[PDB]
């Protein structure tokens, strides 16, 4: 999607969070 | 008829 503004938080309406990092695979 | 160009930072579609 080209929305793109900002972001900053979330929520949603069981369930998990993870976060990202930047690692480096090997796929 | 005016047409107006915008050009802000956007992903221009």
């Amino acid at each position: 999607l080209p929305i793109g503004i900002n972001i900053t938080r979330f929520q949603t309406l069981a369930y998990y969070v993870g976060y990202l990092q930047p690692r480096t695979f090997l796929l | 008829v005016v047409l107006s160009f915008e050009l802000l930072h956007a992903p221009a579609t």
